[PDB]
RNA sequence: GCUCGCCGGAAGACCAAGGGUUCCUGUCCAACGUUAAUCGGGGCAGGGUGAGUCGACCCCUAAGGCGAGGCCGAAAGGCGUAGUCGAUGGGAAACAGGUUAAUAUUCCUGUACUUGGUGUUACUGCGAAGGGGGGACGGAGAAGGCUAUGUUGGCCGGGCGACGGUUGUCCCGGUUUAAGCGUGUAGGCUGGUUUUCCAGGCAAAUCCGGAAAAUCAAGGCUGAGGCGUGAUGACGAGGCACUACGGUGCUGAAGCAACAAAUGCCCUGCUUCCAGGAAAAGCCUCUAAGCAUCAGGUAACAUCAAAUCGUACCCCAAACCGACACAGGUGGUCAGGUAGAGAAUACCAAGGCGCUUGAGAGAACUCGGGUGAAGGAACUAGGCAAAAUGGUGCCGUAACUUCGGGAGAAGGCACGCUGAUAUGUAGGUGAGGUCCCUCGCGGAUGGAGCUGAAAUCAGUCGAAGAUACCAGCUGGCUGCAACUGUUUAUUAAAAACACAGCACUGUGCAAACACGAAAGUGGACGUAUACGGUGUGACGCCUGCCCGGUGCCGGAAGGUUAAUU
RNA sequence: AGGACCGAACCGACUAAUGUUGAAAAAUUAGCGGAUGACUUGUGGCUGGGGGUGAAAGGCCAAUCAAACCGGGAGAUAGCU
């Protein structure tokens, strides 16, 4: 659900919260969880390469199984849980063998429901198979590009992929960004969509709720020197230049895709 | 078994002064200059074999030396153990 | 109020110490230099 | 020595860091000490630091570092795998009393505890670089149970008062006791056991995970505190004797209860929220290659060992960082009384100090303060500064509003003491007693004693009762920025920056982009509800026309056009 | 519940006076803001000079910053004093 706090204080006035009382309120499931400490946004050389990286809450790892191979081995969903790791709710199951596992809980599932992978598994949200043995027509998600890589495509709340074609041996994907892409049919899915569409309706309300997600604030170009940004200077509020990033390139319009290696992929760009 | 060589050489001088003196009339400890590198089980082998008593237990303890003048010119004194060995009681050294 | 220096021996000697100054051949350069020269004190070990 | 004054959430006490003899004793007063100095953190000489249990060392890992091979790079070197280091975190064990001029959880006394090495006896499947479990973790909030501690009473010892009174409902003091061991309490968590079986735990496993059964229902874990013991002890108000008048020697009474009570403990609990909260070892357990009436396990006992290094002293400071014996700076721990909401504040305790020039005088003027006739902002750039307000309870409170606010709006009334209600109330606490027993640290009834606000009605003193200290000035119109935040260390705190929100745009993952000759790394163990860049800056109503110029995007016919040939 | 309210510790630094061969190369005193958070603080670590870092003041990078410090080219050059 989507919940409007009450402005008992600015900072709360307009905060919107998207809670999900399904969700598992104890501890993550320890032997799936590893620790990753932060980066600031920091390389090896010890530099800043992505800005705007620091702070916020410890979080610990929840190993995901993007691969979902065990095949044939049907599991049943034990409970939901939250992931800060990621937009997605993540969901723990536990196959008839005795194994746990996570996955990226799609729309609609829930504890008790059955899933499968393989080439003979239903065709209901939850279930994974190569996309060739999936019905054109079908919506997918946790898409991989290669056999046996892992999904990497379609991951985040809410987001799915539509089959739109088969042509041998190659799938035409319909991608949330508008892009229609050719990937292997020997590439596996997950049938459905991901869960917790609700997640872009929430609104952090205050500085400090972007503070607590890691993410530092941005200093506007216009409002530095020379020296720092090309942007800089100037009396007052002066711009009369074209806008460009610090490094001086063009910032609105100009295309920066540069790779030949895999236009031959992309059926049609996004637009 | 500690040699005898290593033990002639881990005992420098017994220690003079009112803390010696009393260490020895109100519990039966002497208080010696050791060699700096001696351990407790060398000062007690030591003991028990050149001075022919017998040793309930050493303590030790490593003084550091002051610094000193002299014709305006610093300088400083070495440092040195000191330990303190308890007698059972009887032994009378 | 505080002032420049604040004294950690911990930290003087990761820093400047006769090791860190071997890790290195700039380093090492420094102690050949401190040689030369004849300095009583290579580095801040003693 | 006697008085006086000052600090007392410190100006007391203990540490860490840092320093390093500054510690204690004798002697000396040249220089040092902002004066003198017989004194000193000064000179000189001597003394002083005692550990199986405290800390380091050690086992273990975090960030990060280094890094055999390796990948990369003119050289130097960069990055990184196996590994190996790295605390600010995890991992065994000791307390009370006494004692030195100067050390003490280290010495002594008394009473404990931990780990290992052996050496026998007894039952004996041990074995890991591998599996599992455990260690193992957030924020906020609520309430109970306790303790530290305090207050009173009882008890014991002492007193009968330099001036009216003081044998009493009077005065003073003391009334302390640990770790360990036994007990498993308030309370918290979990159903327990026994079987068959299995695509999971890189092999295996009797373990873990999973399934299916029968069976039994209180078993298991954790746990403050209390009680018993430790303890006939120690300590102990005082008294007595020496004094080398600095203190030691000897002796020692009471040693109880009730009430109040933490920010400490139970509690790494419970409840709840979203921002979803280390690792590795020690430890338990499972087995593999292997050893197999051998090694090895368990328990008992006996005996050995527990090394080395630190330990003095300062430590919110004259001993550290500031050139100074410098109004500065410096992390942790302890937490008494009266009043008070309080760690504010005032006065005190324990304790520690009077700040290393003094003596006079009592001009201008300067500094820090007190008071002020009449007037009351006339001052001035400006009410700068000052003056003023100030507490608690209750009454009462406007435009507007995003319905939260505005609001402590504004404004006002009461307020000390004594007595009664009620020889001390409402309430809290709760003994003996009686009863019951899933028989105890049990539970019910019982209410003695203790503690104890508020109010109302009377009365009463002062000019004044929130009496000191402490402790909002208030309202009206308007610009700007929504807001809490941030900023020019050292003349600018703002309307500047940030901000949640909005939009454009790039980016299909070996992403764009960034650091990097490169290898790589960040972005991200993320995947378009994502990530980068740019502008705008909560919210409400909105966001019009221009693609000529410049940029960007698309386009591929024609002209122009490089190396090349 | 809250980047909620009042208010000590703690963090800051709005006003005035003093001080300006200071007690102090930035403080003292009286007032002042925040005070459960985008808070504050200890220890250790990483980023290195056309480089870092910057809620952006050209701020800060050891009392030094529109290009640190040390050494070197180096006796730069100086139609100027
Ligand atoms: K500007
Ligand atoms: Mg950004
Ligand atoms: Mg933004
Ligand atoms: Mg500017
Ligand atoms: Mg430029
Ligand atoms: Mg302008
Ligand atoms: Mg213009
Ligand atoms: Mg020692
Ligand atoms: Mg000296
Ligand atoms: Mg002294
Ligand atoms: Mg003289
Ligand atoms: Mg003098
Ligand atoms: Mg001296
Ligand atoms: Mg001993
Ligand atoms: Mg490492
Ligand atoms: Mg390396
Ligand atoms: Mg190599
Ligand atoms: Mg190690
Ligand atoms: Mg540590
Ligand atoms: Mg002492
Ligand atoms: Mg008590
Ligand atoms: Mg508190
Ligand atoms: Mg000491
Ligand atoms: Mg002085
Ligand atoms: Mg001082
Ligand atoms: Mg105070
Ligand atoms: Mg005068
Ligand atoms: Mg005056
Ligand atoms: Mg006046
Ligand atoms: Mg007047
Ligand atoms: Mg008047
Ligand atoms: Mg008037
Ligand atoms: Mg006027
Ligand atoms: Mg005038
Ligand atoms: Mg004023
Ligand atoms: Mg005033
Ligand atoms: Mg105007
Ligand atoms: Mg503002
Ligand atoms: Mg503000
Ligand atoms: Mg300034
Ligand atoms: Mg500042
Ligand atoms: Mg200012
Ligand atoms: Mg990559
Ligand atoms: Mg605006
Ligand atoms: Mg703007
Ligand atoms: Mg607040
Ligand atoms: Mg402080
Ligand atoms: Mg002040
Ligand atoms: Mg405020
Ligand atoms: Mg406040
Ligand atoms: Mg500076
Ligand atoms: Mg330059
Ligand atoms: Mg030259
Ligand atoms: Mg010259």
């Amino acid at each position: 659900a989507v919940v409007k706090c009450k402005p008992t204080s600015p900072g709360r006035r307009h905060v919107v919260k998207v809670v999900n009382p399904e969700l598992h309120k104890g501890k993550p499931f320890a032997p799936l969880l590893e620790k990753n400490s932060k980066s600031g946004g920091r390389n090896n050389n010890g530099r800043i390469t992505t800005r705007h990286i620091g702070g916020g809450h410890k979080q610990a790892y929840r190993i995901v199984d993007f691969k979902r191979n065990k095949d044939g081995i049907p599991a049943v969903v034990e409970r939901l849980e939250y992931d800060p790791n990621r937009s997605a709710n993540i969901a723990l199951v536990l196959y008839k063998d005795g194994e746990r596992r996570y996955i990226l809980a799609p729309k609609g599932l829930k504890a008790g429901d059955q899933i499968q992978s393989g080439v003979d598994a239903a065709i209901k949200p939850g279930n994974t198979l190569p996309m060739r043995n999936i019905p054109v027509g079908s919506t997918v998600h946790n898409v991989e590009m290669k056999p046996g890589k892992g999904g990497q495509l379609a991951r985040s709340a809410g987001t799915y992929v539509q089959i739109v074609a088969r042509d041998g041996a190659y799938v035409t994907l319909r991608l949330r960004s508008g892009e229609m892409r050719k990937v292997e049919a020997d590439c596996r899915a997950t049938l459905g969509e991901v869960g917790n569409a609700e997640h872009m309706l929430r609104v952090l309300g205050k500085a400090g709720a972007a503070r607590w997600r890691g993410v530092r604030p941005t200093v506007r170009g216009t409002a530095m020197n020379p020296v720092d940004h090309p942007h800089g200077g100037g009396e007052g509020r002066n711009f009369g230049k074209h806008p460009v990033t610090p490094w001086g390139v063009q910032t609105k319009g100009k295309k920066t895709r540069s790779n030949k290696r895999t236009d031959k992929f992309i059926v049609r760009r996004r637009s | 078994m500690i040699r005898e060589e290593r033990l002639l050489k881990v005992l420098r001088a017994p220690h003079v002064s009112e803390k010696a003196s009393t260490a020895m009339e109100k519990s039966n400890t002497i208080v010696l200059k050791v060699a700096k590198d001696a351990t407790k089980a060398e000062i007690k082998a030591a003991v028990q074999k050149l001075f022919e008593v017998e040793v309930e237990v050493v303590n030790t303890l490593v003084v550091k030396g002051k610094v000193k003048r002299h014709g305006q010119r610093i300088g400083r004194r070495s440092d040195w153990k000191k330990a303190y060995v308890t007698l059972k009681e009887g032994q009378n050294l | 109020m505080k002032r420049t220096f604040q004294p950690s021996v911990l930290k003087r000697n990761r820093s400047h110490g006769f090791r860190a100054r071997m890790a290195t051949k700039n380093g090492r350069q420094v102690l050949a230099r401190r040689r030369a020269k004849g300095r009583a004190r290579l580095t801040v070990s003693k």
